[PDB]
């Protein structure tokens, strides 16, 4: 079983109540607080103890973090606990900003080439992406050495190559087979 | 980035440091023990319990070592 | 760069390195405070890497530093391997100083291509009876002896040894895989006192080994004779028991995470078995004859690892307890072992109707077995009770006084044509051999020495 | 201290106690007001022992409270138990009235 099918059901229902309330923005604040703690090389060894309780673990948490968990929030954590769950808290957070960004109608895109490109192409290729795409993007830009020239759009599972490499890769192919 | 007060807040945290040659027992089933921590321990090295009762490490994972008692186990105990 | 291990179980070990550093399957690693070698597996993600180390874990820990090499392993090859012992590394084991090697190979190789295949039917004379009737072996070509513990499978296979090396000229390849660690003393010094040495490549890895060594001996020493044979030269490969490299297979299998099939066996029984037994081949550029012992599990024929060696084979020896019981040697059995070189077309319609009618008469005497011991033979018809006195001495003329055997017993070793093999086999077929009594036939080579031993 | 029942399928009984006070393999288990005897079996960790009841396990409910009896299930011993019918626990199954003991021997040695 994957992290993510196990985060699923957590991110899931701290999304919708997070929706239902309006309350989208402190639910990112508030679970990356706790994805980024979790983290820690003292914290996650803290949370490693065998002798410690799953109350003991949550409360320790909470009190660490505070003034960025609202009362729903610490019941979340509580209940991740319970459940014996606290290792997921990284992916709960990322599967999250899923969940929102979908519904938001936002795509972050990265893009790569063999050298710098200008605002006027980065607009260029903003405007033909959410043209396609029907979303707002956000065009993470690069640059890549290893790339012959030309540029490399990734739009999450979806890939748009026009680079030299991809061509002369093509060709190699085409002529080994 | 986790934030100065947080970070001010993780160092005060009562975390306790456990020495490299020792381990706490998690579980105790026909002959076979698992343990916690025993992070300088060798395959295939004798480990010492209370009472004069010995253990041989067999399994070496990330988060725990499983050991077989070299005599009787029923005196073992989790913690 | 480097990893840290992050996981031991047995004879398997896991270890991390950074992302863009991740080593390939087959590569090997060395630990930093031991030099102890693991051969890579399976990538698992996350950096992890799963590997089978090749000497003792005992004493190892979590959180040492291993080392990728960039390759798989290497072991010598070429003349300098010639009467020299290896493991399975490559290194020496003999006390006599380092290889003189001029280069050194990768033990993983693909199987030469369909286009690279040899169609020689050139007949093997073994010198020894119930072999060159029932099982004409060729040369280029493979053999398999299979059998129970303790039958004939070591003592078959060095009056074989003994026997090829008159008529070849050329090197030898022996791979011990999982056996005796005497039988390769008694073996190393026998050639070194007879002068044949120099002309014997040696690797071993037996018994005491740990699971890694037993599971990658049989590809060092197939390296080496595949040196040989693309030298444009004609080789012979011995192995000790192909069974063991299947078996160190199956007591990694379920620490590699897979899940078992049939009575235990590794999911990968028959690809393991294909992806070593391929390369065992002659080719266009030259040729290795190979033979091969075999254990049988339990006595069973039916059991998966020997019931997936049988289609690898030019030729199938069978070994039976039965027989051996009675004091018939070698202890083979004519009606379960056969020969693709068993073929009018090949040794001509005298041999193979020799053989034909060998078969037949044994054949028939197997089915009259539970009335004869039952009722007796008297109640047998005038044909069954001729047929049935002929089967006992066709079954007793198949036994043969070995060189090797010797010491057993105490009987000077015999030496047979195939000439005068089918000559007794067809006089006894013929009736010619109808006075003599049933145990003149025993233990004497040629068939003239049973007219003389019925003197007595 | 006393345990809480967690788990229970069939004759199988998991019982949480506080991590100061798990009992031991074998140790007898009497289950609060009802006459349901348990032999531990193994240590599952987190508090939790896995154990096997010494009767039928109907009627039974998780969180009904369990007392440790600090020893192996222990029976009379000596000239009383002659002439008298026991169960596995040392009771008397014969309607003659409580066994004349003077000692109590654990069954595990
Ligand atoms: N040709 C033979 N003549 C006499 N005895 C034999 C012969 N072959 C085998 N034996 C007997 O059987 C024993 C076991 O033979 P061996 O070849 O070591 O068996 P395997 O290798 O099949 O386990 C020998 O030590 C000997 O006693
Ligand atoms: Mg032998």
């Amino acid at each position: 079983a994957e992290l993510t099918t196990l985060a699923r059901p957590y991110a899931k229902a701290a999304f919708e109540y997070a929706q239902a309330h309006q309350q989208l923005a402190d639910w990112s604040a508030a679970l990356g607080v706790l994805a980024a703690v979790s983290q820690d090389d003292t914290v996650r060894q803290l949370l490693k103890e065998p002798q410690l309780t799953s109350s003991a673990k949550a409360q320790s948490l909470i009190d660490v973090c505070g003034d960025k968990l609202n009362a729903p929030a610490q019941n979340f954590v509580r209940t991740v606990a319970e459940n014996k769950r606290l290792e997921l808290l990284p992916t709960i957070a990322e599967m999250y900003e899923q969940l929102k960004a979908e519904q938001e109608k936002s795509v972050e895109v990265e893009v790569t080439s063999a050298f710098t490109l200008s605002k006027e192409q980065q607009d260029k290729l903003a405007k033909a992406l959410s043209a396609r795409l029907s979303r707002e993007v956000r065009l993470h830009a690069s640059e890549d050495a290893s790339l012959i020239g030309g540029v490399i759009i990734r739009a999450g599972d979806l890939v748009i190559d026009g680079s030299v490499r991809g061509k002369l890769a093509k060709l190699a192919e085409a002529l080994k087979s | 980035e986790i934030s100065e007060i947080i970070k001010g807040r993780i160092e005060k945290l009562d975390v306790a440091s456990q020495a490299r040659n020792e381990g706490t027992i998690v579980s105790v089933s026909d002959g076979i023990v698992r343990i916690y921590g025993l992070a300088d321990v060798m395959y295939g090295e004798m480990i010492e319990f209370p009472g004069g009762v010995y253990g041989m490490a067999l399994n070496l994972e990330q988060d725990s070592v499983g050991a077989v008692v070299l005599g009787e186990y029923q005196g073992l105990a989790e913690g | 760069s480097s990893g840290r291990i992050v996981q031991i179980i047995g004879a398997v070990i896991d270890v991390e390195f950074p992302r863009d550093a991740v080593p390939s399957i087959y590569e090997a690693l060395k630990v930093q405070g031991v030099e102890t070698t693991l051969e890579v597996q399976q990538q698992l993600g996350d950096g992890v890497v799963r590997s089978i180390a090749m000497g003792s874990t005992e004493g190892l820990k979590r959180g040492l530093n291993v080392d990728s090499t960039g390759a798989a392993i290497s072991v010598p090859v070429g003349k300098a391997t010639l009467g020299r012992i290896m493991d399975v590394l490559g290194n020496p084991i003999d006390e006599a100083g380092p290889i003189g090697e001029e280069e050194r190979w990768g033990i993983h190789r693909e199987a030469p291509s369909y286009a690279d295949q040899a169609g020689g039917n050139e007949l093997l004379e073994t010198g020894i009876k119930v072999i060159d009737l029932v099982c004409p072996f060729a040369k280029g070509g493979k053999v398999g002896l299979f059998g129970g513990a303790g039958v004939g499978k070591t003592v078959n296979m060095m009056e074989l040894i003994r026997n090829i090396a008159i008529e070849h000229s050329g090197y030898s390849v022996f791979a011990g895989v999982g056996e005796r660690t005497r039988e390769g003393n008694d073996f190393y010094h026998e050639m070194k006192d007879s002068n044949v040495l120099d002309k014997v490549a040696l690797v071993y890895g037996q018994m005491n080994e740990p699971p890694g060594n037993r599971l990658r001996v049989a590809l060092t020493g197939l390296t080496m004779a595949e040196k040989f044979r693309d030298e444009g030269r004609d080789v012979l490969l011995f192995i000790d028991n192909i069974y063991r490299y299947t078996l160190a297979g199956t007591e990694v299998s379920a620490l590699l995470g897979r899940m078992p099939s049939a009575v235990g066996y590794q999911p990968t029984l028959a690809e393991e078995m294909g992806v070593l037994q391929e390369r065992i081949t002659s080719t266009k550029k030259g040729s290795i004859t190979s033979i091969q012992a075999v254990y049988v599990p339990a006595d069973d024929l039916t059991d998966p690892s020997p019931a997936t060696t049988f289609a690898h084979l030019d030729a199938t020896v069978v070994l039976s307890r039965d027989i051996a019981s009675l004091g018939i040697y070698p202890a083979v059995d004519p009606l379960d072992s056969t020969s693709r070189q068993l073929d009018p077309l090949v040794i001509g319609q005298d041999h193979y109707d020799t053989a034909r009618g060998v078969q037949y008469v044994l054949q028939r005497y197997k089915e009259l077995k539970d009335i004869i011991a039952i009722l007796g033979m008297d109640e047998l018809s005038e044909a069954d009770k001729l047929l049935v006195a002929r089967a006992r001495k066709i079954q007793r003329f198949l036994s043969q006084p070995f060189f090797v055997a010797e010491v057993f017993t105490g009987s000077p070793g015999k030496y047979v044509s195939l000439k005068d093999t089918i000559a007794g086999f067809k006089g006894i077929l013929n009736g010619d051999y109808d006075h003599l009594p049933e145990q003149a036939f025993y233990m004497v080579g040629g068939i003239e020495e049973a007219v003389e031993k019925a003197k007595k």
